[PDB]
RNA sequence: CCUGCGGGUGCACGUCCCAACUGGGACGUGCACCCGCAGGAACAGCAACGGAGCGAGUUGCACGUCCCAACUGGGACGUGCACACUCGCUCACACAU
């Protein structure tokens, strides 16, 4: 099986803050707790495109693997702009497992919610301690 | 879509049906990213490239 | 460094028009130089829009005039065209003529193209060997009929290498080398019928466009927008100018003559080149070729066909040296020096 | 309803429901040109015209209940002499 | 870089060097060493008909072409010449030296108008390589070496060497050069007779034909049809121009009169080569000498035969400078503008 | 057949009834093929010779 | 040697049968030799035979100069269907054919004899 | 007067005999070798009165809002986007010191 610091040479040099080990799998258990909710989770990069820009507020992420990057790399700075936390996920196939769907996306949207307020609190803290390059 | 391809040392172009390189690198797609002229993130890209350096004014001045 | 002198830098690396111009054939080293024209390379922004042209990867869906017509509304120029017809679902090269270099658009027609395609097999085929023979059978000047006028044409295809072959999707890849107006989608079908089991082409890329291709300082969409944007809400040209390249990098390959600067002006307004006015002319320049007029500073004033020969050049004192066919250089450019020759009588 | 019939050219090979058919004489025929045998039989229309232009090829599609099995090696095909064109004039 | 050099340096032709001599060392054919010719006139009007010998129209360029073809060993050489006659499907073609039905080696066959050429190449040099062997053995490779040594001369033999020999079959190998219309089987077994023990020949190469041999784009007759096919089928005769060249070719070693585009009809209709149509002609031309006479384009007019020394040439005014030996030029490929002079009216 | 050649650094050719050359290749002989006027295998000679780079328009001057 | 013959080989030569394959082919040839009609050497009778339109597998000898004389006859195998390849040099297919002469190459049809190696060297030369 | 043009041996092929990239035979095809005519009567001219520049004739795409069931493909509602000759006007009519 790819192994994680392997799979991470493998992204793009624009995938950055790039979560660890450790907040990759809390990036993971949070996606699949979220999904329970279908009106509180955006999947598709036409979908979290229009979100951001409706000022939606939350926690972007996004895939390491993608090519080319001008079909996200102008997201990155909109959510620098609107002050929503972001952080690049190791590989697509793991977001799209995720979700559960098999058919990986390359950006997701978690919102906040009760059933997932302490997870969601416990990551967005850690991705705001990663840092910005 | 189907067409990938990866570089060689004298960066040419080498297509590839296959999603992983001899090497061990993964393929880049051969297509450009999709445009549409109502695009208002110019300044955004503007941004990010710089920031990781892949703004066209950034890569050496060709040799015409 | 920055100061240095031009004759400090071996002549092999002049700009564009003047890459080794010692090599020519020095007819007269002698003429009064004069305070107008610019090089090229360092053009003021406003003309180096009007006087350039891209070298546009162009997006999946859109046609090729839409993208033509993009750039137009992008930077707001008078007119653009393009120099060979790219299909709606078709990636890759796409030379964009703007205002002033959409005169060089004709002479761009006849250059040699090549594409890098993607067909399925209906069925199976035994070994890669079969499909390599088969692209090696369909080479030289071939029956084409345009895809869904219908009247054949013969276009010859130079050469053809297939790249990949992945048997358990039955696809594969293969680059072809054709004459322009080729068409690819039918060649696939050939190719299918010839190996004997049918195929199509499923997606097609364009490599290369004359002398032009995607390792030659070749840009998408977005820079152009990124460039314009640049440009009006930062004044920052340097973006412009990487992506927009002079007109005179379409015509590197033109067997070159140069001439006086008070000839540049006559040129313009109609007149034949004359062997009087040579500088400098270039070998192998035979009766009835197309070659490019250059200025000393490296601006390209027409292109002319050449009704004398290198031999003759060399051995005439006066003359038509070139009849013209496409002038560029805009009248008025250089000043009207023309009727003041030795005798002036 | 043809006049005259002249040989096209000798059997090629089978594509699915085609039947390339190695095209002999110097001149290209029309497209959708009724193809027929010795007796003045039409079995289909010309599709594809490819190869170079000496020595090329023409498919064929039937239509009217003759399939591209029932043909055999080295048999020959022919066509109406009013339906060719010069190779000049494509060259 | 040397981008942002190029992008910021002026790189503009300087405004004199006071110094323009040509290298004309590299230039096709009769156009070598163009201007060491001493020049008398560079005052005409050229004319727009007519090619450069190299760059012809594919019909033009067969018409008046020539092929050093390795011979196959069966055949004897007219058979080879109608061979060439058929396939090339040219009217006219014949060649100089006949070598014999079972040798091989250099053989210049000339294409309907090169034909006119075929007198002219009877007497030049040749080169051959032959195999021989002795009825009895001798005593010593010197021996042998002496005995070719003492057929050096009058017998005409230029040279002679002895490329190999074997004493275990008594058979050697020797390169031989031989004017024209020499029998090298009369030789060898001269040399036989002379060894005191006789032989005869087995194999026999001719390696140089005049100026043309191995190395000088020899093709084999494979090469020829494969030529032919090419372009008939491919419309490609990138193959039949390595295989033939232009007759021009045949006459780099002759003193060359270029004259004016005025005079070449002239010449063709058979008038004789006056001073007044003479603008340039190689120093070193003796009276009854065989001189090339030749456009500015390269063409060869005709053969003509000097009655003007280069000195008397230099210093005159009028009269005729060569009579006509053979119209090689085709009447009609340039205008008659002859009778328009101001002398003449 | 007799004689053979073998290739110097100029291409100069050196003839020799030797079967082996000094540097241990092998000699080449002098002798074109043998040529038949009604031969129909130009397509595939053209074919073949394209593979391997040997055909005269694919070398250089 | 091996390596050095095949170094000795020409340009064209090309499949190539490595030691083990040329071992197996130059079996082939002698097993195929004891049969008269089913063996066909010399260029005169498998060119005959090609164009009639003979089956089996054609064997090259590489060192074959000028390859003017077979350079046509790998491409008449190709458009025919006819597995092909070559082998290191001539003077061992005239000793597997029992033949001091070198022969250029041959053309060994089926025959139940020898079935099992001659299916074995077509596969082997299949995936070359 | 000058010019141009004309006046049974081997070999290749296909098919059969036998005993190398072959020599040997036979049969058949093929290919190679064993003065008249015509053009012109020539002293080699021609450093701008036809060239250029403009105008006319000879369905998909992208945005947004919605329905649903990857950088997606689908639907509807509105947006914007692309789908050689002749005839006119003007310029000079230029041998470039």
């Amino acid at each position: 099986p790819q192994s994680y610091d392997e799979k991470v040479d493998h992204c793009s040099v624009i995938a950055k803050p790039m979560a660890p080990k450790k907040l990759s799998k809390k990036i993971y258990k949070l996606i699949k707790k979220s999904t329970s909710h279908k009106n509180y989770i955006r999947n598709g990069l036409k979908i979290v495109q229009k979100q951001l820009r409706l000022g939606e507020k939350g926690i972007v992420f996004f895939a390491g693997d993608i090519s080319p990057i001008e079909i996200m790399c102008h997201l990155p700075a909109v959510c620098e702009e609107k002050d929503i936390p972001y952080c690049y996920t190791p590989s697509r196939k793991d977001i799209g497992a995720a979700m559960g769907t098999m058919r990986g996306c390359v950006m997701v949207l978690v919102k906040e919610h009760d059933d997932y307020k302490d997870l969601f609190d416990e990551v967005r803290g850690e991705i705001k301690l990663l840092g910005h390059p | 879509m189907y067409l990938r391809y990866y570089l060689n040392e004298n960066g040419d172009r080498q297509y590839t049906l296959a999603t992983i390189d001899p090497y061990g690198k993964p393929t880049i797609s051969a297509h450009p990213a999709r445009f549409s002229p109502e695009d208002k993130y110019s300044r955004h890209r503007i941004i990010i490239k710089k920031r990781f350096g892949l703004l066209l004014t950034q890569q050496p001045e060709p040799i015409l | 460094e920055p100061t240095e002198s031009v004759t400090k830098l071996d002549t092999a690396y002049w700009p564009l028009l003047l890459k080794n111009f010692d090599r020519l054939n020095v007819r007269t080293n002698h003429y009064t130089p004069l305070p107008f024209g610019h090089s090229p390379l360092k053009r003021p922004i406003a003309e180096y829009v009007k006087a350039g042209f891209i070298n546009v990867d162009k997006p999946s869906n859109p046609s090729s005039h839409e993208v033509v017509s993009w750039i137009k509304r992008i930077l707001k120029v008078e007119k653009t065209g393009h120099s060979g017809t790219l299909d709606p679902k078709v990636t890759g090269c796409l030379i964009v003529c703007i205002d002033r270099a959409t005169r060089l658009v004709k002479s761009q027609q006849n250059a040699g193209k090549e594409y890098v395609a993607v067909f399925s097999l209906h069925s199976a085929v035994e070994n890669v060997k079969k499909v390599t023979q088969g692209l090696e059978k369909l080479r030289g000047a071939l029956f084409q009929r345009p895809p869904l006028k219908r009247q054949l044409r013969v276009r010859s295809v130079y050469d053809s290498k297939l790249l990949d072959f992945d048997k358990d999707r039955n696809i594969g890849v293969f680059w072809v080398s054709c004459e322009a107006g080729s068409y690819i989608r039918t060649m696939c079908v050939h190719l299918g019928l010839m190996l004997g089991v049918g195929g199509q082409m499923i997606e097609l890329r364009r490599v290369r466009s004359g002398i032009q291709g995607e390792k030659e300082g070749m840009v998408t969409m977005h820079d152009i927008l990124d460039a314009q944007w640049a440009y009006e809400n930062h004044k920052d040209e340097s973006y412009l100018r990487r992506v927009i390249k002079p007109l005179e990098g379409l015509l590197v390959a033109h067997k070159r003559i140069f001439i006086k600067d008070s000839a540049v002006n006559a040129v313009c307004y109609g007149a034949k080149v004359l062997l009087p006015g040579i500088l400098r002319y270039e070998d192998g320049i035979e009766i009835d070729q197309e070659i490019v007029i250059v200025t000393t500073k490296g601006e390209a004033v027409a292109l002319a066909i050449a009704l004398m020969t290198t031999s003759t050049m060399a051995s005439c004192d006066h003359g038509v040296a070139a009849k013209l066919k496409r002038v560029i250089m805009e009248r008025d450019t250089y000043p009207r020096k023309w009727g003041l020759g030795p005798k002036a009588s | 309803p043809p006049e005259s019939v002249i040989p096209l050219g000798h059997y090629g090979w089978t594509v699915q429901d085609d039947l390339i058919c190695k095209v002999d004489i110097e001149d290209v025929p029309y497209f959708n040109a009724p193809i027929f045998l010795e007796n003045k039989e039409q079995i289909g229309k010309i599709d594809e015209i490819f190869g170079n232009l000496r020595d090329y090829f023409v498919s064929v599609k039937m239509g009217d209940n003759f399939k591209a099995n029932s043909f055999k090696d080295g048999q020959q095909f022919y066509i109406d002499p009013a339906k060719l064109l010069p190779l000049k004039r494509f060259l």
